[PDB]
Formats: structure tokens, C-alpha cells, sequence
């Protein structure tokens, strides 16, 4: 039940497409209270992203069905669809809160003062999962999770502008998700487009100095950025 | 459409 | 009752086949016969569940055979976890079949009886897939029984182009090939079913031709793979 | 490549 076999079990679960078990193994590895290496960090990220993404896809499907069953006016049908959507939503919220607890209690806390890369990574994760909580929240709790995601994204972006290269995939993904938060969560297309274009231009300014692998990793996220930019018009 | 994320 | 069925349809649209299987299991536990749509919903739900389990188990077994005592022990323990999950799903399906589905078939409802006996043979074959040693024997024999009966009934009261009979022949030949390692009997059964459906291929008219031709092409593919 | 079932 040691760290090596836990990481191996996470890799196994990934190969077996069983991402709940992968997330559980990486949660145990994180609960060992020791800092995570880049490989363990990426394994945890992939596991919990796949879990939350499955829950998000199910929630999207059921909510899209609910929006039409509501316009049709069937009482029992809309009641059952709403109940199932709430079930999937509670699952999604539980996964998100599990990730946020792992971040606040273990991951962000054990970051050294000079570990700006891990700080940006974990704050981006916090912002992403609070945004996922915002996708399903209504009322004052929606504003609360929006403020949490905003603070996480802003802190991560400041640390990233100070200590990370514009072409680093972590910074590019942070800027992409921050712009998506501005556009889809805040309905603020101006600052969303501004941040996305600023990130794209800062990456263009140094794209020539990248290795092949770095070039590919950065250009993928830059493609995502310019696709989101073209979409926002 | 939905905005592309990470 | 219809709320459970629409919940199963929602779960299928949400790709949550555990919830779909649970909803169709409740519908079956209502002790009433299942319509064609509900029968297909139950079949699809439990097939997807057990298929996810089978895929995970095959991945883990391939990795276990392809590969340190601690790592090997961890791999074996994970494979055992997945084996237990798969056997639990199969036992749930078999209990549903023996307690409600097969039991509620009248002496003349040959279509649903063949359908449920084919399902029983399928899930006993899924048990035998992961079974090793002595315990394997019984779960093979049951799979041979549920198929065999389902064969005779379908041989006597159903047309050779019926999709239920064709799928039964397909899974029965697969059983004979992969479980009992009897390629001659498997090829014989598959070819007999295929040619019997070919001889009366003109009887399909725009309503059941696709559901039969797909299974016939699966039969032909298995036959060309075996020879 | 294993045998195809329904």
C-alpha cells in the first residue's frame, strides 16, 4: 500500500479506463502528505479531469433534455428529468469538493516559496473546479463559487506572469481557462477576448525559441485559444 | 458552441 | 412504471449504464412481463455494464501476463477486484433471469424464452471467461445448457431469418469456439445457421432485413476468422 | 482479435 504501487495502480486504472479508481489511488498518494512529482501530478490531474468530465457530460445531456421537457409542460416527465439531473449534479459537486479539499489541505499548502510552477498548476486546478461548480450553481452560491474561481485564476495568472514563460503549456492553459471563465461564466466577452489575445501574442513573441516537443505542446493550446477567439464573434 | 478548455 | 423506463432512457443518453441497469432491474422486479422495448433496454444496459467490466478485466489480465513481487501482487489484486465486480454483475443478471424473466414466460412465448435463455447462456459464458480451474467446469456446463435449450426451441418455432435465432446461433458458435475449443462444432453451427438464413433470405422485407443481415455478416466474419 | 458476439 506504498506510493510506488499506488502510482502503478493509477496507471493500471487509466489503462483499464476506470478513472474513479485512478482518482482514488492518486487521492491516496496525495494523502501521503508528500509533494507530488510531475508524473504523479499529471496522473492526479488526468484522473480527476476524466471523472469530472464524465459527470459534466452526463449533466449537460440531462439538462439539455430538461430544457425541452420544461417547454413541453409534462409534469411527471420534467419531475423525473429534474431528479436525475440533480443526482448527476450532486455527484459532480461531490467530485469537485473532493478535488478542492485535496488542493487546499495537501497540494497548495505543501508548495515551497520558490515552487511557482506547482503553485500555478494547483491554483489553475482550483479555479477550474470552482468554475465547474459554477456551471451548475444558481443563486448566491453561484456568485460565491464564481468569486472563488476568480481569486484562484487571478493568483495563478499573477504568479505565472511573474515566474513562467509565455509559451509554457501550464501558463497557456491557465490563460485559456481564465478567458473561458470570463466569457462563459461572467458573460464578459471584452476581457475574455483581451486575455486570450494577450496570451496568444505573448506566446507568439517567443514561439521561435521552442523545442519540437515544446512547440507542439504550446501550439496545441494556441490553436485552442484562437479557436475560442474566432468563436467569440 | 462551447468554448474549448484544457 | 413508465418513469423508471424514461429514467433508463435518460441514463442511456447520459452514458450512465449502471443507472440504466438499475432502472431496468426495478422494472423487472415489478414482476410484470417486459415489452420488446423494455426487454431491449434491459439487455443493452446490462450488456454495456458487463462489457465495461470485461474490457477492464482483459486489459488487466494482459498487463498481468506481460509483467518485482509487489507490483505483480498489486496487479493481481486489481484484477481480482474487477473479477469480483464482473461476477457480481453476471450473478445479478442470472438471478433476474431465473427469478422473473424466464419464470414469467408462458409455455408458448418462444421468442422471449429464447431471448432470455440466450441471455442466460451469455452471462454464464461471461462467468466462464474469467473462471479458472475446478470452478470453471460448472459455469461452462450451464452456458451449454441455456444455449442448447434455446437452440431447440428456436429450431422448432422460429424462422431461420429471425434476428433472435441468428444472434443465438452466433453466441452459441462463439461459445463452442472460445470456451470449449471445439472449432468444428462452432463452424458447423455458424455455417448451418448462416445457410439456413440465406435459403430463406427473400422472407425479409424492409422491416427485419437489417437486424438479420448484420448478424449474418457477423456469422460470416467469425467463420472466416476461424478458418 | 476475438470472435464477434451480439
Amino acid at each position: 500500500v506504498d506510493r510506488e504501487q499506488l502510482v502503478q495502480k493509477a496507471r493500471l486504472a487509466e489503462q483499464a479506463e476506470r478513472y474513479d479508481d485512478m482518482a482514488a489511488a492518486m487521492k491516496n498518494v496525495t494523502e501521503l502528505n508528500e509533494p507530488l512529482s510531475n508524473e504523479e501530478r499529471n496522473l492526479l490531474s488526468v484522473a480527476y479531469k476524466n471523472v469530472v468530465g464524465a459527470r459534466r457530460s452526463s449533466w449537460r445531456v440531462i439538462s439539455s433534455i430538461e430544457q425541452k421537457t420544461s417547454a413541453d409542460g409534462n409534469e411527471k416527465k420534467i419531475e423525473m428529468v429534474r431528479a436525475y439531473r440533480e443526482k448527476i449534479e450532486k455527484e459532480l459537486e461531490a467530485v469537485c469538493q473532493d478535488v478542492l479539499s485535496l488542493l487546499d489541505n495537501y497540494l497548495i499548502k505543501n508548495c515551497s516559496e520558490t515552487q511557482y510552477e506547482s503553485k500555478v498548476f494547483y491554483l489553475k486546478m482550483k479555479g477550474d473546479y470552482y468554475r465547474y461548480l459554477a456551471e451548475v450553481a444558481t443563486g448566491e452560491k453561484r456568485a460565491t463559487v464564481v468569486e472563488s474561481s476568480e481569486k484562484a485564476y487571478s493568483e495563478a495568472h499573477e504568479i505565472s506572469k511573474e515566474h513562467m514563460q509565455p509559451t509554457h503549456p501550464i501558463r497557456l492553459g491557465l490563460a485559456l481557462n481564465y478567458s473561458v471563465f470570463y466569457y462563459e461564466i461572467q458573460n464578459a466577452p471584452e476581457q475574455a477576448c483581451h486575455l486570450a489575445k494577450t496570451a496568444f501574442d505573448d506566446a507568439i513573441a517567443e514561439l521561435d525559441t521552442l523545442n519540437e516537443d515544446s512547440y507542439k505542446d504550446s501550439t496545441l493550446i494556441m490553436q485552442l485559444l484562437r479557436d475560442n477567439l474566432t468563436l467569440w464573434t | 458552441r462551447r468554448s474549448s478548455t484544457s
